[PDB]
């Protein structure tokens, strides 16, 4: 049903800040803007921080749009999602999306893969690629299927394949963590199958 | 005083 989600009428802003940043479930070096649409970092030195959405996904097929300026990522930008337990700050730079049990993410800058991980032997995705023969744009598309329990990737039209495998059964939420000050990240959920 | 990743310095 990804065709069809990609394909049906985009979300109205109210929808879009029904899915969006939590205020209540951010660091506390975000500013959430516009009641969820996107957020701002402040220019915190030696700090990574992230956002969870505010609907978290135990069933079905949802797909959101991440907007995150290429000038605005630094050492370490990472995309994917987290359990309500993940850790969302921590007081150095690194992929804390993805650096625990509670988190999955594709750093965008690397083209990794981090579940469980400090970087060190984390695998490229998509399959079969180098990050340096790559370059992720401004806009991903973040494919979560809670019925085969995958997490995926879509770039200009076209899906990328299942990065994760093995979430059924979890109730997972949009996520991102940060590094570069002032970034603003947007959020836009396309919606459920 | 100044931070990679534009961050206060």
């Amino acid at each position: 049903g990804l065709e069809e989600l990609l394909s049906a009428p985009p979300p109205d802003l109210g929808a879009q800040r029904r899915h969006g940043w939590n205020p209540k479930d951010c660091s506390e070096n975000i500013e959430v803007k516009e009641g969820g649409l996107y957020f701002e970092r402040r220019p915190v030195a030696q700090s990574t921080d992230g956002a969870r959405g505010k609907r978290g996904y135990s069933r079905g097929l949802h797909a959101w749009e991440i907007s995150w300026p290429l000038e605005q990522r630094g050492t370490h930008a990472v995309v994917g999602v987290a359990t309500a337990l993940a850790p969302l700050q921590t007081d150095h730079y690194a992929a804390l999306l993805g650096s625990n049990s509670e988190s999955w993410g594709w750093d965008i800058g690397r083209g990794k893969l981090y579940h469980q991980s400090k970087g060190p032997g984390a695998p490229q995705y998509p399959a079969g690629t180098q990050g340096e023969q790559l370059e992720v744009p401004e806009r991903l598309l973040v494919v979560l299927d809670m019925e085969e329990g995958t997490l995926g990737y879509a770039i200009g039209g076209t899906y990328l394949g299942p990065a994760f495998r093995g979430l059924k059964g979890r109730t997972l939420y949009p996520a991102v963590s940060a590094v570069w000050g002032q970034c603003q990240v947007r959020i836009r959920y396309l919606g459920e199958r | 005083r100044g931070d990679i990743n534009n961050n206060v310095e």
